[PDB]
């Protein structure tokens, strides 16, 4: 019975490492379903006796060979292989010698300590148990457990590397039914993935020093070349926090070289730059970063990338898509004062974005970032700042058109806090304002601005009373964004009065800029300057004393950018006169 | 309506994956790179420093000795 | 169907994407979407669809998510819902697809899939905003959101012209429960200036086994008793 037991089980391992050398996408995966099945009617089998001593060792040989073959394909460990471990590791213990893993273990270690000869197999379930932990980030009981395979006296070493450099492969593993992968080749590949993982875990938690070790030990050995390259850009990162420019751009040409996937480095280049104030190099970084992003095997087996996690957001390996970066040059190129070049990579993003209907999608950027109405809005700041006018009105009136069924009636326009209107509707009237201006159009701007700040008033974007939809978690509801953007309309509007000769009604504005945001100065600059004209000392000099006694946080960049355009070169010289 | 279309048109560059084209790119890249780099302040601050030295010798067709002694003394 | 005794076994040669653990899926004009078990939590993919006649294939995955929402006889049930201007799913009006998706979908144009699962949570994902990569992973809390908490299994999503006064721009979303918890959506825009959403949660006789939509607001469905209808016009 064993012997057509062990012959099968050999079947079927011939059969899953036939399907990984070879195949089709099909075909391989189809095959490995047939002996995943095979794997488990075996253990059913095999679990169906009381087993004994020389039933044990094809039994846990069967067991770990169906757990690989589970978590290669569903690629990641959970618990049903954990329970599994369980099944096998009673089996062991009630032929012999119950509650939980980590007693069990210590209690069938007792046991292996009499020197069964079945520590080959024991060493592998080890394996691919220490795989499940850390995976599942069971990183304390882990180290107990390898403690217990070492020496107990040797416990001082709460350290995982040692302890793993320590846990030795127990034979040279000799003719015992056949095995998908020995423990020595689970070894390194829980070295390079721990000592991966936490040099990753100190550089977000600011240990960039003794990131360094730990990720020249993930270098140091078997280190396939897409986690090479991913172990260099951190490295990059890791000296670009310390200050050591040179170092990094090393690590990064070598990123570079020896990968087939190279996007986070070239972010990591331009984050450096960025620091360095290289704005051109930068700019040129990105711009091959997104060529770069323009292009587009499952082995049964436990690799690495199988026990790296997903990376987050502070990492330096998050590269969002092609489209999540178009956006990053459009905005950097914006925020540095090249809004043609701006204008353009806008208009190239909208065009991906709203022409995606057949070929495979661009989508666009993340909630934490901008909303997809603050996008066009960013886009007709750009175009203004161009001298594009005439185009950020068609922009402000698609967007207009395509929300019209979201706008409010305007019938409380009629009536007249309380109602609803999203802080996008009214900046759209407003930049829709300024392009007029640009056009020489008085009447028609201060109408745009008037329509502005009647929805700015008369309307509250926080009303988070009915959550009904996806909504903008934090750049359209800021109250910083609702003052500045009131202030930025009154002070847009009184300089048309300016323009048109109604200084009192410039004034009313600035001064109703004033009281709304206090800390701006652009207000004041304004207010003191029409003051200065008509009736210079007293008020000035009551204003002085107020800004003196005043003296950002997390604007939109639409915002932020048309302050930077309305605002005067001429600001802190006329502010101390 | 048609101004907007007229707008985003000319834009698209529909795909151009070219992966001969790739390979142009990434030469581009090591070459900034390489032009923002600077070996005197990089030995200032390992394997890898060697192979920067045989990099600056395979460009100036000069025995590596020489170039890092140059360096090193400099 | 062309498909070069009237019996005929299907060869392994047909299977795209053998999931081996996928519970539900649907489809969309150039794109395929389906929702996997595992353990506790499950998962939503999103697939290529080879555009031009070609060998069948499914492509390379686009997308992925995590309904971290659901923790576990009733599968779940998928329901495309585009809106106009942009398949086997609904077409709604732009009030009601702006009112329950928002301005991000209503400007993509972005179709929106609909999962009801057995827990009785009836959950939105926009497309568009599904494309994921190993240096991307989708993030469930800002991409996954959750319509209304059903207290019972859902069998049938649905929408209907109501106001009827191929492609019909529906009015009405639909839903069904297993017990009879009917749930109805619809625009208002009623009382303050505002958009509102017009709720209603019945609660038919019988369980429901079955239900469709036909012409013009009625909605046939089945008891263990008789096949029913029910109108909402
Ligand atoms: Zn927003």
């Amino acid at each position: 019975c064993l012997d057509l037991w062990r012959e099968k089980n050999d079947r079927l391992v011939r059969q899953a490492k036939v399907a990984q050398n070879s195949g089709l996408t099909l075909r391989r995966q189809q095959l490995a379903q047939d002996a995943l099945e095979g794997l488990r009617g075996l253990l059913h089998s095999l679990q169906g006796l009381p087993a004994a001593v020389p039933v044990l060792p094809l039994e846990l040989t069967v067991t770990c060979n169906f757990i690989i073959l589970r978590a290669s394909l569903a690629q990641g460990f959970t618990e049903d292989q954990a329970q599994d471990i369980q099944r096998s590791l009673e089996r062991v213990l009630e032929t012999q010698e119950e509650q939980g893993l980590r007693e069990l273990w210590d209690s069938v270690l007792r046991a292996s300590c009499l020197l069964p000869e079945l520590l080959s197999a024991l060493h592998r379930l080890v394996g691919l148990q220490a795989a499940l932990w850390l995976s599942a980030d069971r990183l304390g009981d882990l180290a107990l457990l390898l403690e217990t395979l070492n020496g107990s006296q040797s416990g001082a070493s709460k350290d995982l590397l040692l302890l793993l450099k320590t846990w030795s492969p127990p034979a040279e593993e000799l003719d015992a039914p056949l095995t998908l992968q020995d423990a020595q080749g689970l070894k390194d590949v829980l070295l390079t993935a721990f000592a991966y993982r936490q040099g990753l875990q100190e550089l977000i938690t600011g240990n960039p020093d003794k990131a360094l070790s730990s990720l020249h030990e993930a270098a140091s050995g078997l280190c396939p070349r897409p986690v090479l390259v991913q172990v260099y850009t951190a490295l990059g990162s890791c000296h670009r926090k310390m200050g050591n420019p040179q170092r990094a751009l090393l690590y990064l040409v070598a990123a570079l070289k020896e990968g087939s996937a190279w996007g986070p480095p070239l972010l990591e280049a331009s984050r450096l730059y960025q620091q360095l104030g290289d704005t051109t190099a930068e700019l040129e970084s990105l711009e091959l970063l997104v060529e770069a992003l323009n292009v587009p095997a499952p082995q049964f087996l436990i690799e690495v990338e199988l026990l790296l996690p997903p990376p987050d957001l502070a990492s330096p390996l998050h590269c969002g898509t092609q489209s999540q970066t178009k956006h990053i040059l459009a905005s950097r190129c914006l925020q540095t004062g090249r809004a043609g070049d701006a204008a353009e990579h806008y208009l190239d993003l909208l065009a991906l974005l709203l022409d995606s209907s057949e070929p495979r999608f661009s989508p666009p950027p993340s909630p934490p970032g901008p909303c997809m109405p603050e996008v066009f809005l960013e886009a007709a700041v750009a175009l203004i700042q161009a001298g594009r006018a005439q185009d950020a009105l068609t922009l402000c009136e698609e967007l207009l058109s395509r929300t019209s069924s979201l706008l409010p009636k305007m019938s409380r326009l009629w009536e007249d806090e309380l109602p609803y209107c999203p802080l996008w509707v009214s900046a759209t009237h407003l930049l829709q304002g300024q392009a007029w201006v640009q056009l020489g159009a008085q009447k028609v701007a201060i109408s745009e601005f008037s329509r502005c700040l009647e929805l700015l008033f008369r309307a509250t974007p926080e009303e988070k009373e009915q959550g009904a939809a996806f909504n903008c978690e934090q750049g359209c509801k800021s109250d910083a964004a609702l003052q500045q953007l009131r202030a930025a309309a009154l002070i847009s509007r009184g300089l048309e009065w300016v323009a048109s000769g109604q200084d009192t009604k410039a004034l009313q504005d600035f001064l109703l800029s004033v009281q709304m945001c206090p800390g701006n100065r652009d207000t004041y600059f304004h207010l003191l300057q029409t003051l200065k004209r008509l009736d210079r000392r007293d008020e000035a000099t009551a204003l002085w004393w107020r800004l003196e006694a005043q003296t950002l946080w997390s604007l939109p960049l639409y915002l932020e950018s048309y302050l930077s355009w309305i605002r005067p070169s001429d600001r802190d010289a006329f502010l101390e006169e | 309506r048609r101004a907007w279309a007229e707008l985003l048109a000319g834009r698209v560059k529909r795909e151009k994956y070219n992966p001969e084209r790739a390979q142009k790119l990434k030469e581009s890249a090591v070459r900034l790179l390489r032009s923002h780099q600077d070996l005197n302040a990089l030995l200032l601050e390992s394997s890898f420093i060697g192979s920067a030295l045989q990099d600056q010798a395979s460009r100036l067709g000069v025995p590596v000795g020489i170039l890092s002694a140059g360096m090193v003394a400099s | 169907l062309d498909h070069p005794s009237p019996v005929i076994p299907v060869d392994p040669d047909a299977c795209i994407l053998p999931d081996a653990a996928l519970c539900a899926f649907t489809l969309l004009d150039s794109v395929l979407v389906t929702l996997v078990q595992g353990p506790a939590r499950w998962k939503m993919q999103l697939f290529e669809q080879p555009c031009p006649g070609e060998d069948p294939r499914p492509g390379g995955q686009i997308g992925e998510v995590e309904l971290s929402s659901y923790t576990p006889h009733f599968l779940p049930v998928l329901c495309s819902v585009s809106p106009s201007g942009s398949s086997g799913g609904f077409t709604l009006e732009d009030a009601l697809f702006g009112l329950l998706f928002g301005a991000d979908a209503t400007l993509l144009q972005s179709p929106v899939v609909l999962c009801g699962l057995p827990d009785g949570q009836l959950c939105c994902v926009i497309l568009k905003a599904l494309v994921t990569s190993r240096s991307a992973p989708g993030d469930p809390n800002a991409l996954v959101k959750i319509l209304h908490h059903l207290e019972e299994p859902v069998i049938f999503i649905g929408a209907l012209k109501t106001e009827p006064q191929e492609d019909v721009h529906c009015d009405c979303l639909v839903a069904f429960g297993h017990h009879g918890r009917m749930l109805a959506i619809k625009a208002s825009w009623d009382e303050s200036g505002k958009l509102v959403p017009e709720l209603r949660e019945y609660c038919l006789p019988g369980p429901v086994l079955c239900a469709a939509c036909g012409g013009g607001g009625r909605v046939y469905h089945s008891t263990p008793s008789d096949l029913c209808v029910v109108d909402l016009s």
